């Protein structure tokens, strides 16, 4: 069935499970034509399909040329996201094909169930959570290849980084939330906490800064702080 | 004009005959029902005073053998069974007949009603639908499920419909898949057209097949199915325009034939609205969306 706070705890079981966000797939920039009516510009997007269990995380980029000459786009941005994630999975060998597909939006599962037709077993499931991967085109190396790219890729990246190395998967995956619903509701202040000290710099092969573990609990509470302010600055409280 | 005599009437029964219905009383002289227009299938329908759970019946044709009906103490149930002596047939009826003992099938020249609800129905498709191969005629009931239903439990009791399924691989073109999901057209035309049903009319005299037995006997399944090739109709953008023509004179006559304190358990939401005012279809449906409109605006 459907995912939620009730039963959060089975995304760290030992059953391959895949979160697939399609909120970044289709991305314009609106404007103004000579005429004085209004346009929209693609710039490229990407699917973000993330096993929360190892951090692995399939960037698909979905390059602008993808909706050249094609009508209702936000439609086809979902069916095109469910082509490319059964693409994936029939790329990986057998034992690393997920049991259970979570969709952020319901949206994506008539798409995606169509799509998998093939595979029977494989749960496709929505989730009653409202996650924050949208804010995923906040990290500045995701951002960065995905706008470069001038067809279209797959680049695969940890979104854990090391941390698993010192961290179970569930408090690893709830880090990683906090840090994109912080960048989500307020990109500037999030990005401040990250680079506020010079001296913590992030590696070259990882996606976030070098904090230590005490310098991690000073983080995490500075992000938890900006989420609540910020609820209270949009709700006055 | 051919008849069903019975043998008697032993318990307080309600016996329709097509969309025509009479009460008759524990062992009230009653013995058959005469004058039914040759030409067409007919159904013969039970619903027992004292237990309105099962309404059960018999599609027959009056072409295909001489049939009665005799109330079985043991099972429970009016039977219909088939009389191979003829002559002793004709002089059954006859003799009843003389004593006045029958209703008379109480057709109103002016309508039509009957055909258009059995256009395209034929026994030899309901038999393959319903499997008894042993009697010319076929037993269908409230409780009865579909081949689709099982598989999702007795098999000779089930309905054999045609399956469909939106999300399925007969459906959906290794491929094609939004295109295939969103215009169902190739679902229709060359799959269940021209593959599995062969022409339209096999096609409309399943759909109206489905439709009476969700009216008459309350079947669910029958229902589901009704609904299922009216919705693969709608949702497909190419449909040759005389089936679309013919659809629309089905459906009226059979939102017209439905029982108004039905229309809540009878007619899915879902797919009327759709077929009515947002599928492919929409414009194409002129007399069903019309007395849609006016006899259930409640459902829309
Ligand atoms: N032929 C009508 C009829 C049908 C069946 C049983 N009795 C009947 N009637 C009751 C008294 C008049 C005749």
């Amino acid at each position: 069935g459907a995912m939620n706070s009730s039963n959060y705890a089975e995304l760290f079981n030992n059953d391959i499970k895949l979160f697939v966000d399609d909120t970044n797939v289709y991305r314009v920039t609106v404007h103004k034509t000579f005429e004085g009516n209004v346009a929209t510009k693609a710039i490229n997007g990407c699917i973000f399909t993330l096993n929360p269990k190892t951090g692995h995380l399939f960037l698909k980029i979905i390059h602008t040329s993808v909706w050249a000459g094609q009508k209702r786009l936000s439609q086809l941005a979902k069916w095109k996201t469910a082509e490319e994630v059964s693409a994936l999975v029939r790329s990986l060998p057998k034992e690393e094909q997920p049991k259970q597909i979570i969709v952020t939006r319901k949206a994506m599962l008539d798409p995606l169930e169509v799509h998998m037709l093939d595979f029977p077993n494989i749960a496709i499931r929505p989730t009653e959570l409202r996650l924050p991967f949208s804010a995923a085109m906040s990290i500045d190396k995701l951002s960065d290849v995905v706008m470069k790219a001038t067809e279209p890729q797959m680049v695969l990246f940890n979104i854990y980084d090391d941390w698993l190395d010192r961290i179970s998967s569930y408090t690893a995956f709830s880090r990683l939330t906090l840090l994109l619903r912080a960048l989500k509701t307020n990109e500037e202040s999030a990005k401040m906490i990250l680079l506020s000290d010079p001296t913590i710099t992030i590696k070259s092969y990882h996606l976030w800064p070098s904090f230590t573990d005490e310098q991690w609990i000073t983080i995490e509470s500075q992000m938890r702080d900006l989420i609540l302010t910020e609820y209270g600055r949009k709700y006055n409280v | 004009m051919n008849t069903v005599p019975f043998t008697s009437a032993p318990i307080e029964v309600t016996i329709g005959i097509d969309q025509y219905s009479f009460n008759v009383k524990e062992n009230q002289p009653f013995h058959g029902i005469k004058d039914i227009p040759i030409g067409h299938v007919h159904v013969i329908h039970f619903q027992h005073a004292d237990n309105s759970s099962m309404r059960y019946g018999y599609w027959f044709d009056c072409r295909m053998g001489n049939f009665y009906i005799q109330y079985d103490p043991k099972d429970g149930l009016y039977k219909m069974m088939e009389e191979r002596d003829g002559a002793k047939f004709e002089n059954i009826v006859h003799n009843f007949k003389e004593r006045q003992m029958m209703v008379s099938y109480p057709k109103i020249d002016e309508d039509d009603t009957w055909y258009n609800l059995t256009e395209f129905v034929q026994m030899d498709k309901i038999r393959k639908i319903v499997r008894k191969d042993e009697n010319q005629f076929s037993y269908v009931d409230s409780s009865m499920t579909t081949v689709q239903e099982n598989e999702l439990s007795d098999p000779a009791h089930s309905l054999n419909y045609t399956v469909i399924n939106f999300k399925s691989r007969e459906a959906i073109r290794p491929g094609h898949e939004m295109e295939d999901f969103l215009d169902k057209s190739y679902y229709l035309n060359t799959v269940m057209l021209q593959g599995i049903f062969k022409n339209s009319s096999n096609y409309f005299g399943e759909l109206q097949f489905a439709f009476l037995n969700a009216m008459f006997f309350g079947n669910y399944g029958s229902s589901l199915q009704w609904h299922a090739m009216i919705e693969l109709i709608c949702s497909s953008a190419t449909v040759p325009k005389h089936m679309l023509d013919k659809l629309d004179e089905i459906l009226y006559y059979q939102i017209k034939t439905l029982p108004e304190q039905y229309s809540d358990i009878l007619l899915n939401e879902r797919v009327w609205n759709i077929c009515l005012y947002s599928s492919f279809q929409k414009n194409s449906l002129h007399n069903t969306e019309k007395i849609m409109e006016n006899k259930y605006p409640e459902l829309l």
